[PDB]
């Protein structure tokens, strides 16, 4: 019957690893590097678009940085199509929570929900896992600014600064070297772009090969503003920090 | 790979034959039926001294007139016990009476072959179901994962089974007393066990018409162990 | 290779080897035949007497569908029974909705589509039977033969099983020597002969002859088993021709 | 059940709820506590059809307690009330709706404010300084309209509540066997044993 | 090498089960041809009754799908009948739901979409058949639309299918290169059938008796198959000029 | 639905998927449980490969199932969340129907039952998780400590460890833990738990988490500095 | 409107002796003012020395008696030909009757 | 029966490759060249009508398809997969958008919906990915003119201009030199015809080329008058004659 | 070989190996004998024990007052099939007030066993059954195989060493068929038949199992000291 052709996506190796999760992570290691850096007064999301063309319409393009609600955003690493399935689920969960409790969803609860979905695809159903790793940047009134990451296993962890995708070993060393706890958003912006500039497999880091975003309490009084940077604004911040 | 319910060329179900190998690895359990009662005894086999051995529950009550001992993958037995308890209670609800030991055993054994591609594999545990009813008196059954159950005068299952069964072969007769059976289970357990038999790493139980199914206290079993040692030293 | 391990898999030829292996089971079975006559059809089958302990006339192989259709098959007997059970359901629902009994060509496609359905998936096995069937409807007599692939045609004479070549040769002579046609009572006698001649391929064990027929004149268009004197008359005729 | 009142003062919420439980002809109990603690600083009183009331209250209680454990965090009174309202709004279009009216008195530890929410069986939520369900409002609201002030102390709130209960005991035909009063403040929930 | 057993992509970007279903198509060893007249669409197909025991009247690869649509099949008869029954059901449902007779090209698309599903979904195998649908459509006029196991379909001026399709195709190609029109300029369907048979004879290089052919004709508001005597009359006219 | 029998018997009588789930537990960070006379302490390893972590928001290794019971684990982190959720739900369902919180034994038996069900259900793999469940039964001052594992077997322990290098810390506990006189105070029990982790952990900085559970729903997690004081005192006594 | 119930009349009587028991019933079956039958047996031997009668709506009575007799048969199969005691029969009948709690057997049963 | 293939047929290999998606892209590579160019006041999509036989009527086979009145699509790869995708795309444009908001979806969202269908075939049980790459050109009020590519994986990218299939590498290089941000629609059509000539071997005319535009509103093609706000479809398929006219000025 | 992984797969010679392996399980099973006259039908079964402490596995199952069978092979599968027969017998009685014909009972067993041989996932039944009964056309004896093949016979035997008993019956055919209105002599012929299949072991009191049905005889099983008469 059909058994003959079954890959068996949800099984342990003899070593106690989930084959497909490991291979999905290998897939993600080739994706464009995404970096998150959390500061005391905001969060930075910086990400590298993969070998773009001159004919790509950059201003209407979105492959890396997506908005989940007004307070939470995500940086994607891996299959964009897989990520969008999960992003629409997360967007719904946030609105379900808002409808039920009349309060914006706390960041961790959203992250857990998405991470639980990914876990399900590794334990049951016989389907391949989502080949996606997220960096979640978000704010709530309980924990303030938060950075998380999730991967195809469905395991998630919290971070002060973190990279996903390509060259994370190199990237995480550079972040670990220059990061400090009292750091500010404008400093974190500079660190994010400097790290990408050194870890990039491209010859030079330019505005057209980047997506960039900041979650700031730099909004008029006690409230939070998400800023997805436009191509011209990414070009300006590259000149400001002194990379181009 | 291959079907779960596949027949071998010899005419046996592969999975059922493999589950029997799991049961051979399990800890020893011995049952002895007499006209004064049935005795059930088990090797606890704690994997470390820090494990509180009184938490090892390999002897279990199904109803007041039916007890049960297990050997093999003991986690698999929990749903079997649950079904057995439910079957025993449900029959009492429908018929205002105790359920026959055989009928209970049959109800448990009907689960065994409900596997395919229902559950995904046979049970990896054998059961010694011991009880009493008015029609057939004191009874001991051996319920396998094949769905087959044999009634026994005495039976050993687990890692020391064929050695213990040969010993039960010689020792059993139709005029055994309950006290004689208790000592005989303890004797044979001590023989096949790796570690030295005491009240903490071995458990006794019995089922009598008057008092029903009872698990023995460690203090009570300790006395029967001391009584055994003396009677073996006596010749 | 591996194209013969799963049903519904095209080999590089364009063939479904599992169906062709089902044919081998059919070829292993006993001989069964069909003869189309003037106003009806005659079915006959070889029943191997495995032992003296078999009760004569009891293990009936030919089956009736509705009241006007006869079915006989060679190969895996249970598979044939399963197909007839379906045929009876098809014929019942037809008559339920449309009032009239199912026409034979209509009935033939109901079996055909069902057997063909068992060559579409790997989760089922093809039928291990060639079925010869037919009867009398409003448009007259019809004889069909249905293979494991779902392939079926109308026939003047039909034969399947281990003695099919022997039988087919005999059927071809009848078609040549009777262009104007064959009568129902003639066809019963000839059916008996052909089974007796086809028994040379299964000559180790002795056998029991079983015959049935539908005929507009002889049975009012209804399926009936050939019994008693008419059966013995056909056996005598058959025994005379082999000697 | 019959009479449930609620009043939000300066620094606490006070809920008064009758003790009588009547089954048609006889008063089966005169000491029934028509309330459940949903979280340490959130109390829900309730009244409506038999069985439904307690089943609903305990179901809400369990869900909030489940949330409290999962997140290691107490939901705000507003959040709990919104959850409760949704459950009732879902209920009203069911095969058999919950016939239960509730008051949710809670102290928001973040804002340092007492909060009273009145929700009926339809899922009709309103935040109020003082509230009631059933016929209770008809007698008491005229007194509360007059005497209520937003800066009242808890002791002043209890005195105003006594005046409301006295008016009910005078003019209501049913003997509701007095009320159990409970206070919800920054320190949690406590019961006024003498009333 | 399980990428050749089920309908999934091979490393080359190929579906081998679809390609092997195309090979099952020629297993009957029958050649079909379809051409269009002014008022009609004619389809002819070789008829081969090898066994004398067969009732030759029941041996047919041409089907009457609806009153207006006819279908000829190149491939094994079980799959042919599978397709035929479905196309009949689809044509009938279409009329019930939408209030007018299913067009030939729409049916061809519907059957092609079904065949596409068997190329994508693994549990369903492709049918080893090429379905040539013919009608005189009320909007488009004389119509030939053909479907295969790949789920491909297209309209035709004329077409040919079978082991010797290429010889027939080129023969027809050369005729339409002379005439420089998309059809057979002929009033009666009788002469269009005569054209079809003549150009099959020339292409295949074989002579036909009445029992060697099978003919289907689509006119306005009906499709019908010719009897052996109707074909004989056709063969007589060909021989007499 | 996907019905495929993933957990099946092999010729030698083993269920490899259950055994490979144990290998995932062997990979997981070390967890330890030690019960004193009037307390239970759950120690947990945090691997220091991950720095730049946010320890405020990162999922803690010890989880409250109810106000009186806690659950730590070793193995797949994602898998552990599913067991914890189910356990938490069952804890509230038990309170709702029985009008009494779960016993530690009951809660363990439930989690172990869930783990077992996944070893003979179609279309699912076993949980790559072993748990340590600890706490105090309602209105009871006797400490409770249980262990579960992928196969679905569970049992009670005076002290126990699971995860990577658990063989070493079990060796330590087997010689240092006396049953006749367990750690009489909270201090003594925490000290023995920190000591046992220090055999394996590497650095005694942020790599040790300690959670102390006491009777009557008194659960507290120690801070870095509080644990660091135990680490300091242990090594100063060791220098002799 | 369709009324699924009917009254077939009749009267039954059970008396328990010291070492015996009787279950009597008239043999008249009726609808409204007409006699259907002057001899329609109402009390049945169900095996295992149990007698039964389900008086009232005869269709429901016949259905119940039929089902209990069947219950007796399966009790023998499932439990090694054990005799169904009168007390066990009674409890089994409770579950038969209560099984249709919300569309009852319109009968007064005596065994 | 039952679809017993409830498990994924596309899975991650040790290297992190999704084999079936790569092979689907290989199938797309073998397919006939199609392209898209965005201008300031329009978008053009074009491809070669590769006729399987000269007896076949290539007008009946439409490679360029209307999805909504302001959105059009062209492909490279497996035609049958494209045909069912166009059916599903048209339907989803109604069910998940028009029947809710009372208007047609914007290009990007319809693309998103198509992409979702193609992703699901990449992860769901018992199916292979679609063996096509789409180029979807469209217009909507708030985003203006846009051109998107959609791949077998479900990934989609917006383009100023691009090409897919047989001679895509050469064609993309050709477009990079010619494209600028000040092109008029006629200039884009001219470049499209030049670019497409390089990949075509045989006949190059209006009968062997399919070409459509997303441009100005066509009130002549609306079918009715009387509602000022309804101004007609921006999608228009160029006729065989209209193509040949521009081939003379080539 | 490569075509024995499941029941849904024909071999190149047209064989169903899983069915043949299920057939093999019957040959491993203990011997049982069936035989009939015109008035009575008899089952005689050799019961098998695990060891000397164990009981002897029951081989005979009652299906109705007028029908029952003896088993050989997987006993749980016989339990499933006998339970199905009990129900079908019971449905015939309840709905039609009609005792189920033995021939029709065979047809139902055949069809039930067949569905397991054509579908994926399942397995064939691993048991052979000998059904005896007395219906409106007199005494009957059937032989069920899990291939689906059911066969009406005068006498037969299935199980290990069954060929000896089957040869004896084939010789005795003309004698035992004529044992009308004499149950004890028909049982004697069955006991003498099953004796031809014995090696080493002999018929003891708790080893032998006999059943009988007839004209004025309900299906009744004889075990223990009830069969000591015939030893
Ligand atoms: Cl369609």
């Amino acid at each position: 019957g059909s058994r003959r052709y079954d890959s068996r996506t949800t099984i342990f190796s003899p070593e106690g690893r989930l084959y497909q999760v490991e291979y999905a992570l290998e897939s993600i290691s080739h994706a464009g590097t995404a970096i998150g850096i959390m500061a005391s007064d905001g969060i930075v999301l910086a990400a590298e678009r993969k070998v773009t063309s001159t004919l790509l319409e950059q201003d209407t393009s979105t492959e890396k940085l997506y908005k989940l609600n007004d307070k939470i955003a995500v940086a994607v690493a891996g299959l964009t199509a897989d990520a969008e399935i999960l992003i629409n689920t997360a967007r719904i969960h946030a609105q379900n929570y808002l409808k039920t409790y009349n309060e914006d969803i706390p960041v961790e609860i959203l992250v857990r929900r998405l991470s639980d979905i990914k876990q399900g695809y590794t334990q049951h159903g016989g389907l391949r896992p989502f080949g996606v790793s997220f960096i979640y940047a978000g704010y709530d009134d309980r924990y303030g600014y938060q950075l998380y990451t999730s991967n195809p296993s469905g395991n998630y962890t919290g971070w002060k600064a973190i990279s996903v995708g390509a060259n994370t070993s190199a990237a995480q060393t550079l972040l670990q070297m220059d990061y400090k706890d009292d750091m500010k958003v404008d400093d974190a912006i500079e660190l994010a772009l400097k790290t990408l500039s050194k870890t990039t497999d491209s010859s030079a880091l330019t505005y057209d090969r980047l997506e960039f975003a900041t979650i700031r309490k730099g909004a008029n009084d006690g409230e939070v503003y998400q800023k997805i940077f436009k191509p011209q604004e990414i070009k300006d911040i590259l000149v400001k920090t002194g990379i181009t | 790979d291959r079907g779960v319910s596949t027949f071998s060329p010899e005419g046996r179900l592969f999975q059922v034959e493999y589950s029997l190998e799991a049961i051979k690895l399990g800890s020893t359990a011995i049952g002895i039926a007499t006209k004064e009662g049935v005795v059930l005894g088990v090797e606890k086999r704690a994997t470390s001294p820090l494990l509180e051995s009184d938490s090892i529950e390999k002897i279990v009550e199904i109803d007041r007139h039916i007890g049960c001992a297990m050997s093999g993958l003991t986690a698999d037995a929990r749903s079997m016990i649950e079904h057995a308890r439910t079957a025993a209670v449900t029959h009492n609800l429908y018929y205002d009476e105790d359920i026959n030991v055989e009928s209970l055993t049959q109800s448990v054994c009907d689960l065994a072959l409900r596997f395919g591609e229902l559950m995904s594999r046979p049970f990896g545990v054998a059961l010694l179901i011991a009880g009493h009813d008015a029609d057939d008196g004191y009874q001991l059954f051996h319920a396998e994962p094949s769905g087959t159950f044999y009634r026994y005068n005495a039976k050993a299952i687990g890692s020391g089974s064929e050695g213990a069964q040969a010993e039960l072969l010689n020792e059993w007769h139709s005029s055994l007393t309950l006290k004689e059976a208790e000592l005989l289970v303890l004797k044979i357990l001590k023989q096949v066990m790796e570690e030295k038999l005491d009240e903490n790493n071995a458990q006794l139980s019995c089922i009598t018409k008057q008092d029903g199914f009872k698990i023995y206290d460690n203090e009570k079993t300790a006395e029967l162990i001391k009584e055994l040692k003396e009677k073996e030293a006596a010749e | 290779t591996g194209y013969d391990l799963s049903n519904s898999v095209f080999s590089p030829d364009g063939r479904n080897f599992q169906v062709e292996y089902a044919v081998k089971a059919v070829e292993n079975g006993t001989t069964s035949i069909g003869i189309k006559c003037n106003d009806g059809v005659v079915f006959a089958v070889e029943k191997l007497i495995t032992s003296k302990l078999l009760v004569p006339q009891k293990n009936v192989k030919i089956q009736v569908v509705d009241r006007h259709i006869g079915c006989v098959y060679s190969g895996l007997i249970p598979d044939g029974r399963h197909l007839v059970n379906r045929g009876r359901e098809e014929a019942a629902s037809f008559k339920k909705l449309y009032k009239t009994p199912i026409p034979i060509p209509a009935f033939a496609d109901r079996l055909g589509q069902y057997v063909q359905a068992h060559t579409l998936y790997n989760s089922v096995r093809p039928f291990g039977v060639s079925t010869i069937f037919g009867g009398v409807d409003k448009n007259g007599a019809h004889l069909y033969m249905l293979e494991p692939s779902g392939s079926y045609w109308g026939y003047k004479g039909a034969a399947t099983g281990k003695g099919r070549q022997s039988a087919k040769a005999e059927l071809e002579k009848l078609v040549d020597h009777h262009p104007e046609g064959l009568s129902a009572r003639e066809a019963v006698k000839q059916a008996a002969k052909i089974i007796y001649l086809a028994h040379e391929d299964n000559k180790e064990k002795d056998f029991e002859l079983e015959i049935s027929w539908c005929s507009l004149s002889e049975t009012n268009g209804l399926h009936k088993f050939v019994k008693g004197d008419l059966l013995q008359e056909a056996i005598d005729f058959a025994q005379k021709e082999i000697n | 059940m019959d009479i449930i009142l609620g009043i939000r003062v300066q620094d606490s919420v006070i809920l008064a709820s009758s003790k009588a439980v009547t089954r048609g002809i006889s008063v089966l109990k005169d000491s029934d506590d028509k309330t459940r603690q949903l979280s340490p600083h959130t109390l829900m009183s309730f009244a409506g059809e038999a069985g439904d009331t307690v089943q609903f209250a305990e179901y809400i209680q369990a869900n909030i307690q489940l949330y409290s454990i999962r997140e290691d965090y107490e939901l705000s009174p507003q959040a709990v009330s919104s959850f409760v309202r949704q459950e009732l709004a879902k209920s009203i279009r069911s095969r058999r709706p919950y016939q239960v009216n509730v008051l949710i008195g809670g102290y928001d530890k973040k804002k340092n404010k007492p909060e009273l929410y009145q929700i009926d069986y339809l899922g009709t939520k309103v935040e109020l300084p003082y509230g009631a369900h059933g016929y209770s409002g008809f007698y008491t609201f005229s007194l509360l309209d007059h005497h209520y002030r937003p800066d009242m102390t808890t002791e002043e709130g209890l005195d105003l509540l006594k005046l409301c209960v006295q008016e009910l005991e005078k003019r209501m035909p049913m003997d509701f066997k007095g009320v159990i009063v409970k206070i919800v403040d920054k320190d949690g929930i406590r019961q006024v044993d003498d009333f | 090498g399980y990428d050749r057993h089920i309908t999934i992509f091979s490393p080359e970007g190929r579906l081998y089960q679809v390609e092997y279903a195309f090979k099952a198509t020629n297993q009957t060893n029958i050649n079909s041809l379809a051409v269009r007249g002014k008022d009609c669409t004619v389809v002819i197909s070789q008829k081969k009754v090898p066994d004398k025991l067969l009732d030759p009247t029941t041996v047919s690869y041409i089907f009457c799908i609806s009153r207006t649509i006819g279908m000829v099949v190149n491939g094994p008869i079980p799959d042919a009948r599978n397709a035929a029954l479905r196309a009949k059901a689809e044509a009938a449902e279409f009329r019930y739901k939408y209030g007018y007779d299913m067009p030939c090209d729409v049916l061809a698309k519907r059957m092609a979409n079904l065949s596409q599903i068997y190329t994508q979904r693994a549990y369903m195998r492709p049918l080893g058949v090429i379905l040539t649908f013919v009608s005189v459509d009320e909007e488009l006029g004389p119509s030939i639309y053909k479907t295969d196991p790949a789920g491909y379909y297209v309209g035709y001026k004329a077409t040919a299918t079978g082991p010797k399709q290429q010889e027939i195709t080129t023969n027809l190609e050369n005729h339409f290169k002379k005439s420089k029109i998309d059809h057979i300029n002929e009033e009666s369907w009788e002469k269009v059938v005569e054209f079809a048979i003549t150009h099959m004879i020339d292409a295949l290089g074989t002579e036909f008796s009445k029992n060697d052919l099978e003919v289907g004709v689509a006119t306005k508001d009906k499709f019908f198959t010719l009897s052996a005597e109707n074909i004989e009359e056709r063969l007589v006219a060909i021989a007499e000029q | 639905g996907y019905d495929r029998a993933l957990s099946i018997f092999s010729p030698d009588g083993h269920i490899f998927q259950v055994e490979y789930a144990l290998e995932a537990v062997k990979r997981g960070t070390c967890a330890v449980g030690v019960k004193g006379k009037n307390c239970v302490v759950l120690g947990c390893e945090r691997r220091s490969t991950l720095k730049l972590q946010d320890t405020r928001i990162t999922p803690s290794k010890v989880s409250k199932i109810d106000s009186h019971v806690v659950l730590s684990f070793s193995g797949l982190n994602a898998d552990s969340r599913i067991l914890i959720e189910k356990a938490r739900v069952e804890a509230q369902s038990h309170r709702l129907t029985l009008e009494d919180p779960v016993t530690v034994e009951y809660l363990t038996r439930y989690v172990a039952g869930v783990q077992q069900r996944y070893t003979q259900s179609g279309g699912v793999r076993p949980f790559g998780v072993s748990t340590l469940i600890a706490g105090f039964d309602p209105r009871d001052d006797e400490p409770k400590l249980y262990q579960t594992e992928p196969s679905g077997i569970y049992s009670s322990w005076s002290a126990q460890t699971i995860g990577r290098n658990s063989k070493t810390v079990r060796e330590f506990l087997e010689k240092n833990y006396d049953r006749k006189e367990p750690p009489a105070t909270v201090e003594e029990c925490v000290k023995l738990t920190v000591r046992s982790l220090l055999e394996v952990v590497q650095t005694g900085a942020k790599n040790i988490e300690i959670t102390v559970v006491k009777p009557d729903s008194d659960i507290v997690a120690l801070s870095s500095e509080e644990i660091n004081q135990y680490v300091t005192q242990i090594e100063q006594e060791k220098q002799e | 409107q369709f009324n699924p119930y009917g009254d077939n009349g009749g009267t039954i009587l059970g008396i328990a002796g010291e070492d015996f028991a009787v279950l009597a019933g008239d043999t008249r079956n009726i609808t409204d003012y007409s006699i259907n039958s002057r001899y329609e047996p109402k009390v049945f031997d169900c095996g295992d020395n149990i007698v039964m009668s389900a008086n009232g709506f005869a269709a429901d009575g016949d259905a119940l008696v039929k089902r209990f007799k069947n219950s007796v048969k399966w009790y023998h199969f499932d439990h090694n030909d054990k005799k169904l005691s009168i007390n066990s029969a009674a409890r089994n009948i409770q579950h038969l009757l209560y099984g249709k709690r919300f569309f009852p057997y319109y009968v007064h049963t005596i065994i | 029966m039952t679809d017993r293939y409830s498990f994924s047929l596309t899975t991650f290999s040790p290297s992190g490759k999704l084999g079936q998606i790569d092979y689907a892209l290989t199938a797309v590579k073998q397919g006939v060249t199609s392209l898209g160019i965005k201008a300031t006041n329009g978008v053009v999509i074009a491809t070669e009508k590769k006729s399987s036989s000269p007896l076949a009527m290539s007008e009946t086979l439409s490679k360029v398809s209307l999805l909504t009145p302001d959105i059009g699509a062209v492909y490279s790869g497996m035609g049958p997969d494209y045909r069912v995708l166009v059916d599903k795309s048209r339907k989803v444009a109604h069910t998940s958008y028009k029947r809710i908001y009372g208007e047609y979806p914007p290009t990007k969202l319809l693309v998103s919906e198509v992409a979702k269908i193609m992703q699901e075939a990449t992860q769901s049980g018992g199916v292979r990915p679609f063996g096509v790459s789409l180029l979807i050109a469209g217009h909507d009020e708030f985003n203006g003119f846009s051109l998107y590519q959609v791949d077998p994986s479900g990934s989609y990218f917006p383009w100023k201009a691009t090409a897919i299939g047989k001679g895509s590498v050469a064609a993309k290089t050709f477009l990079e030199k010619r494209w600028n941000d000040e092109l008029e629609l006629e200039d884009a059509i001219h470049i499209a015809l030049l670019t497409l000539k390089e990949s075509v071997e045989g006949e190059f005319n209006g009968d062997t080329i399919e070409l459509a535009i997303i441009g100005d509103e066509n009130p002549d093609l609306l079918g009715y008058t009387g509602i000022p706000t309804d101004k007609g479809p921006r999608f228009r398929k160029l006729t065989s004659q209209e193509i040949n006219d521009r081939l003379e000025a080539l | 070989n490569n075509y024995d992984g499941d029941t849904v797969t024909f071999s190149p010679t047209g064989r169903l190996f899983q069915v043949e392996y299920a057939l093999e399980a019957i040959k491993q099973g203990s011997v049982t004998v069936g035989l009939r006259s015109n008035t009575h039908a008899v089952l005689v079964a050799l019961k098998r024990n695990a060891d000397e402490l164990s009981s002897y596995q029951k081989k005979i199952i009652k299906c109705d007052e007028h029908m029952g069978l003896s088993l050989a092979g997987l006993a749980p599968d016989a339990r499933v099939l006998s339970n199905y027969l009990r129900q079908q017998c019971n449905y015939s009685s309840l709905v039609f007030n009609r005792k189920l014909a033995v021939e029709r009972a065979g047809h139902l067993l055949c069809d039930k066993a067949q569905k397991n041989t054509q579908s994926y996932g399942g397995r064939p039944y691993g048991v052979g059954l000998l059904i005896i009964g007395y219906d409106k056309s007199g005494a009957h004896l059937l032989e069920f195989q899990p291939s689906g093949n059911v066969t009406e016979l005068y006498g037969t035997a299935i199980g290990a060493r069954s060929q000896g008993a089957k040869t004896y019956l084939e010789r005795t055919l003309d004698t035992f068929i004529k044992i009308d209105g004499n149950p004890d002599e028909l049982i004697k012929a069955g006991v003498e038949a099953i004796s031809q299949s014995l090696r080493d072991e002999s018929l003891t009191v708790d080893n032998l199992s006999i059943a009988i049905v007839g004209k004025d005889t309900p299906f009744t099983i004889y075990d223990g000291e009830a069969v000591a008469k015939y030893i």
